[PDB]
């Protein structure tokens, strides 16, 4: 019932700046004297790493305190009448790639300037992905992975579309417009020295319907508003 | 850096009771709580374990928690595949303005499945490609058991590290494991060699495929 | 069994208050879960070397919970004049100039 929803991916260039949005629902954003009062944390986790903690805000006064390491770029806020919180990071460098996560806790108890917090970050946004980069943004070219005798088994055939030198993540692949499921493995994506990324959408059908069905590989890049589909043929 | 310290790893078999320790100090732990977070792959953290010993609604009691001194413990009873998953230990500093420490995370693998093979599937660059002036060589590697693999890729018989990308193996929904691995090359080094190899090593035992510009 | 100082900041949770015998009671709140702990209690009239003046008249003062918020009172014996009430350490301790007679 209780969610946290968070605005959508973002990419910007080094030096640059990002706000951050996330709506509460599911209880009162504020407390009003007469409902538990919650704050809104930030946390963010870059690809493969831990946890980093960014800061707290009280939405009630919207007093704020920072982790020392982000304190003089970082700003944290809410609009209560629309039940969002926000948090605003500047100076952007490379090193703040990484998942943005709003979480709520239990509202501190203040021990005069200090804060304690007692609660554990109870509800967790979905996350935001920030993409520091100097790289601009690229639709991809697609190439077929055309399957062969020696990419067949016993009856069944490997074959899929190489998505290549797209910026910024992500890219969605789905086969015959979503009616072909099955089989259907799409990979993670590299990044390569050049600041772009690549990934593989390979799917293993029947060989028999290599000459009674058509591949379709349709891939969807909404950072730069690209959508390509290509057909994937036997030779 | 992390100011909690909890083992990088952990492992069991289902059934198993799993624990990991997250220590701290007096001004965190000691005078705070221990709280738990569960990271599923590919999802955001879930409160897992509260103030010490406390469960949300929802979190099943064979997870436990507790807290001694400056240091505090999960323990994960009946260990099942799902639990396979990073688990992050948190409290509440109160030196000078006050933070969230974290511990650096614990991935827990469940080790209860039957090992398997990779397969292996390996592309040449398409004609296309050829075309656009570049090469990339794809080497899918799916239902593998347990999750480690290491790829190697040859120029005939050479070795070849540079313009190497592979991605970290994830689960599938079939419980096996999948990665892929690239090699990035001009069209004039791709015609310059009789063949290609990916050859996949995954608990001591090769799996090589190989592809010729022919 | 034996008590080391709670660590944790405390904050006044009423004035202090005189006695009928000259001395003060005061009521502190203290944050920590480190409890059972020795509250930190003296009087001082040099704020930055915190030597002490007067004396405590609660032997062994001590949060008693080891749960956060918990309320304890003390008892000190001011000297005459002008002093400070302190209680806790370092930059979190919390104090109230007090006059007695």
């Amino acid at each position: 019932e209780v969610q946290l929803v968070q605005s959508g991916a973002e990419v910007k260039k080094p030096g640059a700046s990002v706000k951050v949005s996330c709506k509460a629902s599911g209880y009162t954003f504020t407390s009003g004297h007469t409902f538990p009062s919650y704050d809104i944390n930030w946390v963010r986790q870059a690809t493969g790493q831990g946890l980093e903690w960014m800061g707290w805000m009280n939405p009630n006064r919207g007093n704020t305190g920072y982790a020392q390491k982000f304190q003089g770029r970082v700003t944290m806020t809410r609009n209560t009448s629309i039940n969002t919180a926000y948090m605003e990071l500047s100076s952007l460098r490379s090193e703040d790639t990484a998942v943005y996560y709003c979480a709520r806790v239990r509202s501190g108890t203040n021990y005069g300037s200090y804060y304690y917090y007692y609660y554990g970050m109870d509800v967790w946004g979905q996350g935001t992905t920030v993409t520091v980069s100097s790289a601009s943004t690229k639709g991809p070219s697609v190439f077929p992975l055309a399957p062969s005798s020696k990419s067949t088994s016993g009856g069944t055939a490997a074959l899929g579309c190489l998505v290549k030198d797209y910026f910024p993540e992500p890219v969605t692949v789905s086969w015959n417009s979503g009616a072909l499921t099955s089989g259907v493995h799409t990979f993670p994506a590299v990044l390569q020295s050049s600041g772009l990324y690549s990934l593989s959408s390979v799917v293993t059908v029947p060989s028999s319907s290599l000459g009674t069905q058509t591949y379709i590989c349709n891939v969807n890049h909404k950072p730069s508003n690209t959508k390509v589909d290509k057909r994937v043929e036997p030779k | 850096s992390y100011e909690l310290t909890q083992p990088p790893s952990a492992s069991g078999t289902p059934g198993q009771r799993v624990t990991i320790s997250c220590s701290g100090s007096s001004s965190n732990i000691g005078n705070n709580y221990v709280h738990w977070y569960q990271q599923l792959p590919g999802s955001a953290p879930k409160l897992l374990i509260y103030r010490n010993n406390q469960r949300p609604s929802g979190v099943p009691d064979r997870f436990s928690g507790s807290k001694s001194g400056t240091s505090g413990s999960l323990a994960i009873s009946g260990l099942r595949s799902e639990d396979e998953a990073d688990y992050y230990c948190a409290s509440w500093d109160d030196s000078l303005s006050g933070h969230w420490v974290f511990g650096g995370g614990t991935k827990v693998t469940v080790l209860g499945q039957p090992k398997a093979a990779p397969s292996v599937t390996l592309f040449p660059p398409s004609s296309e490609e050829l075309q656009a002036n570049k090469a990339t060589l794809v080497c899918l590697i799916s239902d593998f058991y347990p999750g480690a693999v290491t790829v190697a890729w040859k120029a005939d018989s050479s070795p070849v590290k540079a313009g190497v990308e592979t991605t970290t193996p994830s689960k599938q929904s079939n419980n096996k494991y999948a990665a892929s691995s690239y090699l990035s090359l001009t069209p004039e080094q791709w015609k310059s060699h009789r063949s290609y190899s990916c050859q996949v090593t995954h608990e001591g035992s090769t799996v090589e495929k190989t592809v010729a510009p022919t | 069994v034996s008590y080391s100082l709670c660590t944790a900041a405390f904050t006044f949770t009423k004035i202090p208050a005189e006695t009928l015998h000259g001395t003060v009671t005061v009521e502190v709140q203290y944050a920590g879960t480190d409890g059972p702990c020795k509250v930190p209690a003296q009087m001082a009239v040099d704020m930055q070397t915190l030597t002490p003046v007067g004396r405590l008249i609660t032997a062994n003062p001590v949060i008693t919970e080891s749960t956060e918020n918990s309320k304890m009172m003390l008892e000190l014996d001011p000297p005459f004049g002008d002093s400070y009430i302190v209680i806790g350490v370092g930059e979190k301790k919390i104090t109230h100039h007090w006059h007695r007679s």
